[PDB]
């Protein structure tokens, strides 16, 4: 419960650092909170989509993968 | 010395240096750089000279021969 | 047998490039195109004692 | 021989300025982190 | 000249008619109807073929197709859909 | 008969299920594929053919301009999350006018 | 005398250090503890593997870094350097969304 | 005393009569010149018919008028009207180029 | 016909471009830009388009060939050759 | 094998066989598997070599994928080749804009 | 069980180019991953280009030509060069 502010901000800051940027506004980690939360829905929907179509209680890393590659990120490595 | 020219690079003064030029003349077994004097770099801009094409220059005279 | 090349138009302008007669870039305008060129400095001596000016074919 | 006429574009030409140029063709990259920071930061 | 070819010209008209018998249909808005109707079949087509080749299937079936649908379909019409061709799945077996 | 009349299903199950056979989607086929196939195609092609119309009555016309199928799957926003790469023959683009320039 | 830097300046110490490094920024059971509450309030009584979560996280990092260099340079086209709401909508609505 | 519109009062309208048409804003002539020419360099001894060329131009239009909207958004974004080099250079870095 | 034809497009097609584009007023530098990008997203379709044509075996390029090289890249034009 | 005498490394008769049960087509030619085989030598090639020099270019035998990261990013062909292709660990190039200093 | 790979093929592909360095673990599953995508790439858009000129089979030109417009000019001539040169000697 309440869950989704696991993220705390300096980790907000620390990926900002990786894009080298120097300033960040207020609304920038709630907003940046909000795209996380649409981009695992969205992941998670097909990625359990599958789970279910392979009539399995736990998922696997093939399904995500294979869910991901379906949007068209290709993940490389971990599950290949 | 004679060959096939590949780079000519000339720039105009600076206070760093007069004149900076650097060419390029690549042979069947060599292919090297030479730095250019201010003199030699007004004989090259006196003739219009492409690269890609056999020429000739001759260094105690000082002129530029195209073959 | 030989091949010739020609130039000609109407003057846009006349701009010296300066001890030495220096070259003199030309402005040369047709009814179907526009291009400028470079003279050699005896060439600038002959065309400067024509006397001529802009707009002048 | 010379030729005394020459095509000239304007905002090309600059006489300050002369240059003329020409398994897989590839050119070298330095990979060394390093050397790629002490260019970008020098 | 030409040996045959083929449309959805038919089912197209019947499916206006039952929903619309009043409007006309020009021949290009035909063609981009054929073409969106060609396109959403290919791509469930193949989204089936691979579906059966996940967990090593040499069958594909209606469930295949379903959950191809609910992937790629958004959830409403994916559950949409899923209900009306699992509704006819049940009559067309019940007719025998 | 035919399946379709008695599944009462516009769309020829026997064609899409030949158009499945020799796809080369999988030696194995279902009958349940076929139907399937069928419905969901039916029931898309009703839905954008009911926008289309909507958007061709709405403009003082009685046949579906290319134009009028274009805003019918730009309205909808589903539609549009669907294909946000197709390109539509002679539809044009949404009157969309920015706030920003009006006086 | 104290010895404080400018502000900014540890900004591209930092940066320096961060780009070496190949490590998640995220700890490990906040992001487990969210995944899990979207299987709660996906689907109850769901299983998770010990992958599977390799690749959400890096999936993650890997679009919030490339989003955060569109919002960097919608940013630096924006004539400033701090970053603001209308850069990243802006970034978000170019990318595809 | 004659009558002159304001600068921008004719804008709106030319946007507003362009946005509710859907016919090709290229001359077919030059656009079929440009395509042969083009062509030839590849292969010489090309053969095009009446079709064949309308699809490029629609997808040609289709595609610079979602450049010149995205580019309104940059230019937006920037807080002025005028378009300029800048924003279709990031349009184009954004769209995924 | 096979020289000097990039300026084909003129300035009053770009500025009707734009307008169904949106934008009311127009930069001095724009339109050379827009010509070269034209020119590379022809260029860029017009390769797969020979490509496929000759490998059919076929001495015109035909409304499908160019719709199906448009296919692979996403482009997926409606219509012509549906 | 096949491949020995053809100066191949990977097998043909695993790349038919794949073909074969892949549900391309029925009819798998001949010199189609050996083309394929050959044209994947090549960019297997291309990739280890780019990955070795960026190994030494480190001072490092070990590879990391880094390294492989570096060998995709500086030359534009696999960017192009490979553009949504994320490699797992492999880090960001050391970019900087220069109105930022 | 039993599972396949290409370790040990561009393994000692390495070691003829470079018989000083290895490859590690993860590694091996990045090189697997790129070498079966553009396996599969290859193989459906050479599917889909056979079955479009109305022919059910595949042989050496349609994969070459898949090449050839996949890969960008350089890649895809010295690509079809080696694989022609390759099957011509085979044959």
């Amino acid at each position: 419960r309440d869950n989704i502010q696991g993220i705390t901000k300096p980790a907000i800051r620390r990926l900002a650092r990786r894009g080298g940027v120097k300033r960040i506004s207020g609304l920038i980690y709630e907003e940046v909170r909000a795209v996380l939360k649409s981009f695992l829905e969205s992941v998670i929907r097909d990625s359990v989509t599958y789970t279910e179509h392979a009539k399995r209680k736990t998922v696997t890393s093939l399904d995500v993968v294979y869910a991901l590659k379906r949007q068209g990120r290709t993940l490389y490595g971990f599950g290949g | 010395i004679e060959g096939e020219v590949v780079e000519i690079q000339i720039d105009r003064s600076i206070t760093g240096g007069h004149k900076q030029g650097k060419l390029t003349i690549k042979t069947t077994d060599m292919e090297t750089i030479y730095e250019l004097g201010n003199k030699m770099i007004d004989g090259l801009t006196k003739e219009k000279v492409l690269a890609g094409d056999v020429i000739s220059i001759d260094k105690a005279s000082g002129k530029i021969t195209k073959l | 047998k030989e091949t010739k090349e020609v130039y000609e138009g109407e003057v846009t302008e006349l701009t010296p490039e300066d001890k030495t007669i220096s070259h003199v870039i030309v402005g040369l305008k047709s009814a179907k195109g526009t291009k400028t060129l470079r003279l050699d400095p005896t060439i600038y001596e002959s065309i400067q004692r024509e006397k001529v000016s802009i707009g002048d074919v | 021989m010379k030729a005394l006429v020459e095509e000239i574009d304007k905002k090309t030409y600059n006489p300050d300025i002369y240059f003329t140029s020409l398994s897989r063709p590839v050119k070298r990259i330095n990979y060394s982190l390093a050397d790629l920071e002490a260019r970008l930061y020098t | 000249s030409k040996a045959r070819k083929e449309t959805y010209s038919s089912y197209i008209y019947k499916v206006l008619k039952q929903t619309h018998p009043d409007t006309g249909i020009s021949q290009k808005s035909m063609s981009i109807l054929n073409s969106f109707v060609n396109d959403i079949f290919e791509r469930i087509a193949t989204e089936a073929s691979k579906l059966a080749a996940y967990n090593k299937k040499s069958t594909i079936s209606a469930r295949e197709i379903q959950t191809a649908v609910r992937l790629i379909l958004p959830g409403e019409l994916a559950k949409h859909a899923v209900s009306e061709g699992t509704r006819a799945v049940t009559k067309y077996s019940s007719s025998t | 008969q035919s399946r379709s009349a008695k599944a009462g299903l516009t769309f020829p199950v026997g064609r899409v299920h030949r158009l499945l056979r020799r796809g080369n989607y999988a030696q194995r086929i279902g009958s349940g594929a076929p139907v399937y196939l069928t419905a969901v195609l039916e029931y898309l092609a009703a839905e954008i053919l009911e926008l289309a119309g909507n958007a061709a009555r709405d403009n003082k016309k009685t046949r579906i301009i290319p134009r009028h199928l274009q805003l019918a799957i730009r309205n909808d926003d589903e539609l549009n999350k669907l294909l946000g790469n197709v390109t539509i023959a002679q539809g044009g683009v949404l009157p969309n006018i920015h706030q920003n320039l009006l006086p | 005398k104290p010895h404080r830097y400018k502000p900014g300046t540890v900004a591209l110490r930092e940066i320096r250090r961060f780009q070496k490094s190949t490590e998640l920024l995220i700890r490990k059971l906040p992001f487990q503890r969210l995944v899990r509450e979207i299987a709660q309030d996906f689907k109850t009584d769901l299983r998770f593997q010990s992958s599977a979560i390799g690749a959400l996280q890096e999936s993650v990092e890997a679009y919030l870094v490339s989003l955060f260099e569109d919002t960097n340079l919608a940013a630096i086209h924006a004539k400033r350097v701090t970053i603001q709401k209308k850069e990243i909508k802006l970034a978000r609505r170019l990318r595809g969304e």
